[PDB]
């Protein structure tokens, strides 16, 4: 059951390489693909994320896409850069300009039939392909509008499969461009009606986990990107590892998402240390339901929690751990909905991650995410309101109506999380 | 309370103990309904194609 | 002799069937490679045991058995086990990829292409019996595969043969054994469709699996083998009379005639003792008095509810061991004096007996001590409605915001059939009232 | 913390429990229908006990024992009363009762009538007389008027007796120190129904006692100094032998020992006493109210036996009855 992994544009490919180095590791793949791990649970699903090549070599099944070549001669130069296929590099040379008009509808839609070519050679030797997992930004060009596009073309091929993203959402305190709450606006329209399940990462949750708890003082990408790759980490071991779960991506679309629109999770993770203390199950579990862990920058406490994946790793005590969620449940009691019940799932996965005895991985449906989407929309209206930096839209072929019909679907979401907050 | 039916084997015994006394949808429409739910899912997959060919 | 065919649907269905075929061969003495030394007629015969089991010229006791699943993980640890000599190829039957816990996905989408396939199978070992009695199907309420296939599978039986009696063994979901959010749909929804194409339906809770295996067991954390061990050793005492000599329930009619007077109140309530640890060091063997009266606890039940609070309608006792009926008569009448026993008013209070002489078989390695007796008592009792309550109420919850309906119409199946499904279920609860 | 849910918002007792609960600062209140609850404060009817003790890792407790409305319906408890070996037809301390349909017991009652009052009465509306015809004219039961009560003096007032019991998830049988006497105001008269219904609400009077309720200590000291006696010698011991025999002849059909759930409940039973000193019982009510000043003492001893006992926090008001 195999998964197709797509990462488009600078943080796309920044942060997806992140993720190839973690879980190559932990699959006990070296920088050169080959296998010298010393447990046979690393190689029971291997063939999810990586294809079999002759020589005992494994390839990730991996497509790496932007519109310049700058970050991905980088990842080539990166360390693991060397495990890629590299017939599925495919690149332009103009770049987008940190437009989402340019990734969607100009340069991104010249580019995007050779990225298709190498997702059908991909997909061909899949055995029973489950579905796709795109890692990119919003707020930039490649990832947000080429990104989109890209779903879109995938769903028309391919409408029978399931279609996941790892979303990285602007913030104006970790902003490249004024313009990222237009690009998000546009793309969020595009993910609601294109995805089955968005991780949405906010760069200011990172931007804050990094300062304040991490102490670091002048937090870097690099620094946000080992944040966000944990994650992923995680929210795939279920996937990965031989769990007595016996999941794959539909059946955890099912338990996750109870109306199709309402597919945008909060991910978070525990430890976050600023250390080789031993951490106690009753820490795990408070710290993986704190707002200070969790990945959007959205106060759970606002809203309620539809559905929730919590996922231990390491050896522990199972009865600690059930102990502990019942006890987090009874604290938390106002916050889960009452109509979905038995609505936490706990899982757990024996192999920890490198460098830690035992960790946790959080994914939560929850209706404060509405917050993210009412920020979003706050900063596109502001400037929308003078029609702010739209010329390098226009200038591109698009016409006012599209950020009209853009912005009406974004509130239209909002309106949806809020019904269901006070069912 | 009285002892009725009993049988005995070499494998084992059986008796009833009493403590007191009393006072299809056809081939062709299973096919049916598979069929039209087929047809469903097509429609639903046909309007999706339309709305991206849109 | 009449033969039985066991077919295995999903993973509880499989991993059940894999612990209840260990179990098998060990109580008959079948080796895990067919051969059977105690049987001094090779290549044929019809014995008891032949019931379960086919032979080849060359000696190998084939069991009558399907297994089925949409997705090849589980069989295929069927095709590399222990007993993996002992299934044909042909009798393991794999999809590509499940129903993903979706009863839509596994009765109409997948089920429609499967079908056929499945039913080729199972009528290639019909075509083996001289005299088939019918089937016996296992599998989960919640699974995708389990409910969705199932129901499927249970129609199209009535079909093609439509004089067999069909019995259930059905996995009812507990959270605390890893559930998917939509099991009380799915459960619903295959009760519906299953109802009338089943003649007696043996349902296991796995809550009351999980706490039987940590009280008595002492397991802190029951896996799905200690949990299948304790199920297949329930499942033995209740076929245990159609595979050994015996006068008390024979043939799978007999199951109905003596425990469903009703045809949709089919779902007789499972009580079994003594279950032992085996690395208890110093244990104290139970007199037939101790296990019967532990048949009217609620901790040794199949389904947690309280018979106190219902009425029954047939009540039936399966010993195995060191029994004599002179026992079981002075158990039963202290039994009565001092517990709530109530009966409908058209049925007689009375108990059907079955003794067989072999204590129960243990898996070595196993969880389970040896006991010297025990005891599978079967009781139609309106006290398991109790559980098709809790299942109704669940539903109900999340249905009146149509949560998770999109990926059951997404498949094709309409919401109609929810309520419809619900409206029967309804019904039933209404059923189980009047009689109580 | 503990959690609970309130399902009876009409209940005076479990308004007060819910209030103590709440003040202790570690219990929470949630919404009606939330699963994930401790301790259930149930509704009178259709309680639903098959829900109970499903909810993972949840210990749960519920203020109702299913199967006491046995107990507590007047047909019920004839049925019982005559139909169990430990209580027998023979029973000396329950009137001389039938229960008639308007199974049926119409022909033994008028067997036994052919003194010779009898109460047509019912749980769902009550009617005093001499002649056989006139109560089968009026599920009911028909029991036999007790014709000689004791009278308080002065006033030549009847009353009745009662006694408030709190059984716990263990079964142990708890009587409230504290009982209620609730008098008639009018003289009694053997030749208008104020003078032979003791009920609050048809008293509803207040000439020799407030509220027309004498408690144990006025009552005692008034048994001293006209009968030469006391409560505990003249009444209690049979008001205790009556609570335990009938708690104790259903605690197999009800005990919630070895249950996925736990009960308690508090009872109400209701006592006549005639001119020999002899205790009667005449019913036994399952959702009783308290007396206005006896409510925040009986409540705290709730939450102490019945709930804290089941759920820990971080002299007894009651006679365990063994
Ligand atoms: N007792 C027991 N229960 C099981 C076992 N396997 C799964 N279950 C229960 O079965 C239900 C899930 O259904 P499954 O049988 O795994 O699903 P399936 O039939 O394979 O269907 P899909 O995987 O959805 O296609 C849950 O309630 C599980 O707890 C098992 O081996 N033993
Ligand atoms: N057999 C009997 N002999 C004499 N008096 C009787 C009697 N049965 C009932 N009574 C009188 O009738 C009054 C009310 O009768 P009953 O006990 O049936 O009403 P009730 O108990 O349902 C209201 P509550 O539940 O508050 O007690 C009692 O106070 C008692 O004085
Ligand atoms: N990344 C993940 C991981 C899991 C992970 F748990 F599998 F790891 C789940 C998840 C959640 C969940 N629930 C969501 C909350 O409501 C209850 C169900 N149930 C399940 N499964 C149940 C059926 O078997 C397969 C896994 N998986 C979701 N996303
Ligand atoms: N977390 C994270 N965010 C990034 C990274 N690089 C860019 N961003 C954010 O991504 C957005 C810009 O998009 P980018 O990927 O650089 O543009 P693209 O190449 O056109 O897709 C802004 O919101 C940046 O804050 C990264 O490496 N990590
Ligand atoms: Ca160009
Ligand atoms: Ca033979
Ligand atoms: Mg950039
Ligand atoms: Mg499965
Ligand atoms: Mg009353």
């Amino acid at each position: 059951r195999e998964i197709v992994h797509i990462q488009a544009g600078q943080c796309g490919n920044q942060i997806g390489a992140k993720f190839w180095e973690v879980i190559s590791d932990e699959h006990g793949i070296d920088p050169t693909g080959s296998y010298h791990g010393d447990s046979d649970l690393q190689l029971e699903r291997i063939n999810v994320y990586y294809n079999e090549a002759t020589g005992n070599k494994y390839v990730p099944r991996a497509i790496l896409v932007d519109l310049e070549p700058g970050t991905m001669d980088s990842v080539r130069s990166g360390p693991f850069g060397q495990i890629f296929r590299p017939d599925n590099f495919v690149f332009g040379q103009s770049g987008a300009g940190n437009n989402w008009a340019k990734g969607h509808y100009t340069e991104g839609a010249e580019l995007v039939d050779s990225v298709l070519d190498v997702v059908r050679k991909e997909s061909e030797s899949c055995d029973c392909l489950q579905g796709f997992q795109l890692t990119h930004s919003l707020g930039g060009g490649t990832g947000s509008g080429m990104g989109t596009l890209l779903i879109s073309k995938i769903r028309e091929e391919y409408p029978d499969r399931i279609m996941n993203t790892f979303s990285v959402m602007p913030s104006p305190k970790v902003s490249d461009t004024v313009v990222e709450p237009y690009n998000a606006t546009l793309s969020v329209h595009q993910l609601v009606e294109n995805t089955d399940e968005t991780y949405c990462i906010d760069n200011e949750a990172l931007y804050d986990i990094c300062f304040r708890t991490l102490k670091l003082t002048t937090p870097t990408y690099g620094d946000l990107n080992h944040l966000v790759s944990a994650t992923m980490s995680g929210v795939t071991t279920c996937l990965r590892f031989p769990g007595q779960l016996n999941a794959d991506l539909r059946k955890l679309a099912v338990n996750m998402v109870p109306f199709p629109r309402l597919h945008f999770f909060m991910p978070g993770f525990a430890p976050l240390t600023s250390q080789y203390r031993a951490l106690t199950v009753p820490e795990l579990t408070q710290q993986m339901f704190d707002s200070k862990n969790m990945m959007a920058a959205c106060d759970p406490r606002h809203g309620r929690y539809l559905t929730v994946a919590a996922i231990f790793r390491g050896r522990m005590s199972m009865k600690e751990v059930d102990e502990q969620m019942l006890n987090v449940q009874n604290k938390n009691s106002s916050y889960f909905v009452e109509w979905i019940p038995n609505n936490v799932k706990t899982a757990v996965c024996d192999i920890p991650p490198r460098g830690l005895k035992m960790s946790a991985t959080f994914i939560g449906n929850s209706t404060a995410i509405q917050e993210l989407f009412k920020r979003i929309s706050e900063q596109f209206t502001a400037m929308f309101r003078r029609k702010a930096f739209l010329h390098w839209y226009t200038g591109e072929g698009m016409d006012e109506m599209e950020f009209t019909e853009a912005e009406s679907n974004m509130n239209d979401l909002v309106s949806e999380y809020q019904q269901y907050q006070d069912a | 309370m009285e002892v009725i039916e009993l049988n005995k084997c070499t494998s084992g015994q059986s008796f009833e103990v009493i403590l007191k006394p009393p006072s299809d949808p056809s081939l062709e429409e299973i096919q049916k309904k598979l069929e039209a739910a087929e047809e469903r899912r097509k429609y639903q997959e046909a309007e999706l194609l339309k709305h991206l060919a849109e | 002799m009449r033969e039985c065919i066991s077919i295995h649907v999903g993973q509880a269905g499989v991993q059940i069937g894999n612990a209840c075929w260990e179990l098998y061969c060990l109580e008959h003495g079948i080796q895990p490679d067919g051969q059977m030394p105690s049987d001094k007629t090779i290549g044929g015969g019809d014995d008891s045991f032949n019931t379960f089991f086919s032979e080849t010229g060359a000696g190998k006791h084939v069991p009558r058995a399907v297994f089925v699943d949409l997705e090849p993980t589980v069989i295929d640890e069927v095709r590399t086990g222990t007993y993996r000599q002992l299934f044909h190829p042909e009798q393991l039957i794999t999809g590509k990829e499940d129903a993903a816990n979706n009863y839509a996905r596994g009765h109409y989408t997948i089920g429609k292409e499967i079908i056929d396939l499945v039913l080729d199978r199972i009528r290639k070992l019909a075509d083996q019996c001289t005299g088939l009695q019918g089937f016996l199907v296992f599998h989960s309420f919640g699974g995708g595969t389990g409910s969705g296939f199932t129901s499927l599978l249970m129609e199209r039986l009535s079909v093609d043969y439509g004089k067999k009696s069909k019995l259930e063994f059905s996995i009812y979901p507990a959270p605390q054994v890893s559930t998917a959010v939509v099991e009380p749909y799915n459960s619903i929804l295959t009760t519906h469709t299953t109802l009338e194409h089943s003649d007696c339906a043996f349902m296991v809770d796995n809550e009351a699996i999980y706490d039987i295996c940590r009280r008595n067991l002492d397991i802190e954390r029951p896996t799905y083998t200690n949990l299948n061990r304790l199920i297949s050793q329930i499942v033995s005492s209740i076929t245990a009379s159609l595979r050994f000599d015996g006068a008390l329930n024979v043939d799978l009619t007999e199951f109905q005639t003596n425990l469903v007077p009703y045809p949709r109140i089919h779902f007789p309530l499972a009580t079994y003792a003594p279950v032992i640890s085996a690395e208890k060091a110093y244990h104290e063997q139970l007199s037939v008095a101790e296990i019967t009266n532990a048949c009217f606890e609620p901790a040794n039940q199949m389904v947690k509810c309280d018979p106190r609070h219902g009425k029954y309608m047939a009540c039936c006792l399966l010993y195995r061991g060191d029994v004599v009926p002179k026992d079981v008569n002075a158990a039963i009448a202290t039994i009565k004096t001092k517990r709530s026993i109530q009966f409908v008013d058209w049925c007689p209070t009375g108990f059907k007996v079955g003794i067989n002489y072999q204590p129960p078989t243990v898996v070595p390695g196993g969880d389970l001590a040896k006991v010297q007796r025990a005891v599978c008592m079967l009781s139609n009792t309106t006290a398991i409605a109790e559980a098709w309550a809790r299942l109704d109420h669940k539903f109900d919850l999340m249905y009146a915001k149509r949560a998770f309906v999109h990926w059951y119409v997404g498949e094709g199946m309409e919401e109609g059939e929810f309520s419809e499904a619900r409206e029967d279920m309804a019904a039933l609860e209404k059923d189980y009232e009047e009689v109580g | 913390m503990y959690t609970f849910v309130v399902r009876d918002e009409n209940s005076s007792v479990y308004a007060e429990v819910s209030r103590l609960l709440l003040a202790t600062g570690q219990w929470k209140r949630l919404r009606k229908d939330n699963p994930r609850f401790n301790l259930m404060l149930g509704e009178r009817n259709r309680l639903p006990f098959g829900r109970l003790g499903h909810e993972p890792g949840l210990v749960q407790l519920v203020n109702y024992y299913r199967g006491a409305d046995k107990l507590c319906r007047k047909a019920s408890l004839v049925k019982l009363i005559k139909t169990s070996p430990e209580l027998s037809e023979s029973c000396t301390w329950f009137p001389e009762s039938y229960v008639i349909y308007p199974t049926d017991e119409r022909e033994v009652f008028l067997a036994a009538y052919n003194g010779n009052v009898w109460i047509a009465k019912s749980s769902a509306g009550i009617l005093i007389s001499s002649e056989a015809s006139e109560l089968l004219d009026f599920v009911h039961v028909i029991q036999k008027y007790l014709e000689k009560p004791l009278l308080l003096e002065p006033g030549h007032r009847k009353f009745d007796i009662r006694s408030w019991v709190l059984v716990d998830h263990l079964y142990n049988i708890y009587l409230y120190r504290e009982g209620v006497l609730r008098t008639s105001s009018e003289p009694y008269n053997s030749a208008d129904k104020t003078c032979h219904l003791t009920n609050h609400c048809i008293q509803k009077y207040g000439r020799y006692e407030e509220g027309n309720e004498m408690f144990f200590e006025e009552f005692n000291q008034y048994l001293m100094d006209a009968l030469n006696t006391t409560l505990e010698n003249s009444i209690l011991l049979q008001i205790k032998h009556i609570i335990r025999s009938c708690l104790m002849c259903i605690e197999p059909a009800i005990s919630t020992k070895h249950l996925h759930y736990q009960s308690f409940q508090l009872f109400g039973f209701d006592f006549m006493v005639d001119e020999e000193l002899k205790v009667w019982l005449i019913e036994v009510n399952g959702a009783p109210a308290c007396a206005q000043k006896l409510y925040a003492e009986l409540c705290q001893g709730i939450v102490d036996v019945a709930i804290s006992s089941v759920f820990p926090l971080a002299t007894s008001i009651f006679i365990k009855l063994h």
